[PDB]
């Protein structure tokens, strides 16, 4: 029962559980995959980065255990077997564009492996690649870009945090720790509410904060003075793809005249473009939207009635107009600027 | 014999360029002018790369200040010369062209090849984009008659529906065959007059044209009327595609104007049986006009989609600044 | 040598050329400060250099003397490692200064050639204070036998305009001058915009003499081009946001203390004409990351 605009779009339970129709000593699929593709639909979710390092754990464990046809080498042997595996994965859960760059990194990698070493050598080799890969892409990537980020913040500011995100609290505890004050607004929205993550861990390191709803937005903006957000994706032409709402926000600060960073790794740099904050999105289950009103809880058996259709995305893309500053590792850019220093 | 056919062809093709033209496309002008290009280098006695350098740019001064709107040869004269640079710096290993080598010719003829080899599959590449940016139940409106376009259109016509609107323009009704041909492939089409675009605009979706020639800074030279559709697509916020292939770049900026334009007899506009009317009334009828790159959202190219600031990178790695101005 | 011969130096070369700007006196005195070093090892060389820079960044207080000290400093050495003798380094290294003095002098007549094809055949043009690059311009523009019309701003509170005013006179060129209030009234009659820049910053705006912020924003409400004319050796790596990110050792000289700077954004900007070429804003970022080797 999904809406007419989104029909080519596809609408998955929570409830639909795959795991019944094979069997328990699983052979067709790798066990420890089965349990990621299984934790999957429960959480381990935050923005691309936990969901890379399992996976990139999982396919590290699953190389371990590799052994080489008499008649094939390693090279067509394990790129044709890896396929069902991540397709499972995907039929379990849509991916994300940092999976598809550290799978294709994977390939190129596997394709370049000649014959000559033995079996051993070529497993540790590939060992070592991924965990050179791992401790380049990420780890230093954040402590640069927290060391570059520290010069923007000033005592006596007022700084507007939107979602979840990991950077954007260490950045955050590394300022207050080198001995800078300030205050903090915190933003959150139905059904996730996963602000109080954040929230929670501002408290605990000990900065003051505060906290409520996007619909009040407007409410709190002439006490502002800078807006910090995170990213998923960076499209060619120069879009910033992010949780639904950034974009809202954006706009209300350009009215009220308030400047905007966005902190971002150089490894989620996708090819894709678009033009509007529709199209190619993902849908969600629309039982969650069911309000916990306590008494007369409406909405329920919402499919009874004829003509009602509930809609729940995912994400959204904001225009490089509405962005003033973009910080890499490789330093701070013009949002414009981002497709021609990149690219290489 | 070689000489007097090749100073034959040059004057057919001067000659052409001035007297007007006819009904060929862009490709054939840049297969016509390589073509030239390559049968000069060919029956042409030089011995280092200085005297080559001359003739070639003495030429391309000459067939550019033939007709100075056509800007396509230019870009195919500069093109060559590059490559001419490229292969004599790789052959050698301020600066001195009076070196010699045996192996020039032949490399420069092997790049002209593949030159032209790449420059024949461009349409395919463009339409078969096509896909990723119209969906079902959309409007789309367009200007003009334009090759490009009607086969992005085509392509993406066989597996979805949608309806486009035409818009003529009218110092000669060209958007009618647009129409036309469009209509004889099955799609929904409608033909409406200049005058009524920005009452339309309210029931659009995204807006397709092509261009004559690209400036450096994102600047386009479009035919007449669409600055007036660009700024009324920017009043609704309404995104706007433009479907032009590599050839149409060109080294300039917009400071000479005058020569910007092109101007034709006013028969087009008023008739010459008005009588003594036409003693003291002025009519003007230009043809091409000028758009700001603030008014352009997405370029598709041969090679993919690029914002207009990207635009001035793609020069730097296609033409040597020396060779800027013949 | 002293810093006391350093700013002697420094201040005798200002005094004895008026047609010279800050940076280059700066560089000839690093020059002059590097010919007369008796060291032995490098570093202690560049720390010498440092401190020389530092000490003369201290009289003078201009965005250009800075990014002149550090480009001369990050030129000077391409490739000065090699050998184990000093005097072949540092004669490289004299001759690599003498080289970048000698490709200096000649931006200036790059700059005039470029832009005097922007201007049209009886056109009114606007400019704010003192320049001579935009002096240099508009006599390669007269020498091409075009007529044009001049205003000019008095530009408190030095009365700077008044001096360019009687430079124009001198060629014969229709010239005005208005007050420092009436600039968003005279801006009807105008067609283009041209002025200096003392440093161009990271994503593409300018900080120049106050009072340009509010001529830009006025132009822009009526739709009017807006050019500006700079230098290579005015590249400076500076990332601000709002008009209090502005270090504070360049707004004030050495609100009632009366700012002399002010910076304009990259929306606000038409075109740049540097001797690089002619740029949009959009390429300044690459530029910069080119140019600082």
């Amino acid at each position: 029962s999904k809406v007419s605009l989104f029909s080519h779009l596809p609408q998955y339970s929570r409830q639909n559980s795959l795991t019944q129709f094979m069997s328990i000593p699983s052979s067709v699929i790798h066990p420890a995959m089965v349990r990621l593709g299984l934790q999957y639909s429960q959480g381990l979710v935050s923005g691309s980065n936990a969901r890379c390092i399992a996976l990139l754990r999982a396919l590290q464990q699953v190389i371990q255990d590799y052994t080489t046809p008499p008649n094939e080498e390693l090279s067509r042997d394990l790129v044709n077997k890896l396929k069902p595996y991540m397709s499972f994965l995907t039929q379990c859960r849509p991916l994300s564009a940092s999976m598809h760059n550290a799978i294709k990194f994977l390939n190129k990698e596997i394709t370049s492996v000649g014959s000559s070493k033995r079996e051993e050598e070529a497993k540790s080799e590939l060992r070592a690649a991924i965990d050179r890969y791992v401790q380049e892409k990420i780890v230093l990537a954040a402590q640069a870009i927290s060391r570059f980020a520290y010069q923007k913040i000033s005592n006596g500011d007022v700084i507007l945090v939107y979602g979840c995100s990991s950077l954007v609290s260490r950045i955050l505890q590394e300022a207050w720790t080198e001995g800078r004050r300030f205050r903090v607004v915190v933003v959150d929205s139905r059904p996730w509410l996963e602000g109080r993550h954040t929230l929670r861990s501002l408290v605990h390191a000990g900065v003051p904060a505060s906290y409520l709803l996007i619909p009040a937005a407007s409410y709190v903006l002439p006490e502002v003075s800078k807006v910090l957000l995170g990213a998923h994706a960076l499209l060619a032409n120069g879009s910033v793809m992010s949780r639904v709402g950034t974009a809202q926000l954006a706009l209300v600060a350009r009215a009220h005249n308030v400047p905007v960073l966005v902190c971002c790794e150089t490894y989620k740099f996708c090819e894709r473009v678009q033009t509007d904050a529709f199209v190619s999105n993902e849908l969600d289950d629309p039982d969650d939207l069911q309000c916990k009103r306590g008494e007369h809880v409406a909405l329920a058996n919402w499919q009874n009635h004829a003509s009602l259709r509930l809609l729940n995305l995912v994400y959204d893309v904001t225009p490089p107009e509405l962005v003033d500053l973009v910080i890499t590792e490789l330093g701070m850019i013009p949002c414009s600027s981002v497709p021609v220093v990149l690219r290489v | 014999a070689k000489g007097s056919e090749l100073s034959e062809r040059i004057e057919s093709f001067v000659e052409t360029l001035k007297r007007g033209g006819g009904p060929r496309s862009s490709e054939e002008m840049a297969r016509e002018t390589l073509g030239l290009l390559r049968q000069i280098i060919t029956d042409h006695r030089w011995s280092n790369a200085g005297e080559l350098m001359e003739l070639i740019r003495r030429e391309g001064r000459r067939m550019t200040a033939a007709q100075p709107s056509e800007t396509t040869v230019g870009n195919m004269v500069r093109r060559v010369l590059k490559i001419i640079r490229e292969e004599y710096g790789r052959l050698h290993g301020n600066e001195d062209f009076s070196f010699h080598y045996a192996q020039l010719q032949s490399n420069i003829i092997e790049a002209i090849n593949e030159l032209l080899v790449e420059l024949e599959g461009t349409m395919e590449n463009i339409a078969a984009q096509a896909l990723e940016h119209i969906h079902s139940n959309e409007v789309i409106m367009t200007i003009g008659f334009s090759r490009t376009v009607e086969a992005f259109l085509k392509e993406a016509a066989r597996k979805r529906k949608f309806h486009v609107i035409v818009a003529e323009c009218a110092p000669f009704c060209q958007g009618h065959e647009m129409a036309v041909n469009l209509s004889k492939a099955g799609i929904e089409t409608t033909v409406m007059t200049d005058a009524a675009i920005f009452a339309v605009m309210s029931r659009v979706n995204k807006v397709i044209i092509g261009t004559k020639t690209i400036l450096a800074n994102g600047a386009l030279r479009a035919v007449t009327g669409t600055h007036t559709l660009a700024l009324a697509a920017k009043h609704h916020s309404t995104p706007l595609i433009v479907c032009a292939p590599m050839f149409k770049l060109s080294p300039q900026f917009p400071n000479e104007e005058d020569s910007f334009h092109k101007f034709v007899a006013p028969e087009e506009v008023l008739p010459f049986t008005e009588g003594d009317i036409l003693e003291k009334v002025s009519v003007h009828c230009p043809v091409f006009d000028y758009v700001p790159p603030e008014l352009i959202t997405l370029f598709i190219s041969n090679i993919g989609g690029n914002a207009p600031s990207y635009i001035y990178r793609l020069m730097s790695e296609l033409y040597h600044p020396d060779d800027h101005v013949l | 040598m002293d810093d006391k011969e350093l700013i002697e130096y420094f201040k005798s070369q200002m005094k004895e050329d008026p047609d010279m700007a800050s940076a280059v006196a700066a560089i000839r005195t690093l020059l002059e400060f590097l010919k007369r070093d008796k060291g032995e090892t490098i570093q202690g060389l560049r720390a010498n250099l440092t401190s020389a820079i530092e000490t003369l960044c201290g009289v003078d207080s201009s965005v250009a003397v800075s990014s002149g000290g550090e480009l001369f400093l990050r030129f000077i050495s391409l490739a000065s490692l090699e050998y184990s003798d000093y005097s072949k380094c540092k004669k490289i290294m004299i001759e690599r200064g003498e080289l970048f003095l000698r490709r200096i002098s000649l931006s200036r007549n790059k700059i005039a050639d470029l832009c005097h094809t922007f201007i049209k055949d009886g056109a009114t043009i606007l400019t704010h204070a003192y320049s001579r690059v935009v002096l240099r311009v508009l006599e390669a523009a007269v020498a091409a036998k075009k007529r044009f019309s001049v205003y000019v701003t008095e530009s408190q509170p030095d009365l700077s305009g008044k001096k360019m005013a009687k430079a124009l006179c001198h060629l014969n060129v229709p010239v005005t001058v208005v007050l420092d209030a009436a600039v968003g009234y005279i801006m009807e009659k105008a067609d283009l915009v041209i002025v200096g820049a003392e440093g161009v910053v990271e994503n593409g705006g300018i900080i120049n003499k106050i009072g340009t912020n509010q001529m830009a924003v006025c132009a822009k409400a009526q739709n009017k081009p807006f050019y500006v004319v700079a230098e290579s050796f005015k590249f400076v790596r500076l990332f601000p946001l709002n008009q209090q990110d502005v270090p504070d050792k360049f707004k004030y000289k050495a609100k009632e203390e009366h700012p002399w700077v002010d910076y304009t954004a990259p929306s606000l900007i038409t075109l740049l004409f540097t001797d690089l070429g002619v740029l949009t804003p959009s390429a300044v970022s690459d530029e910069l990351i080119k140019l600082y080797l």
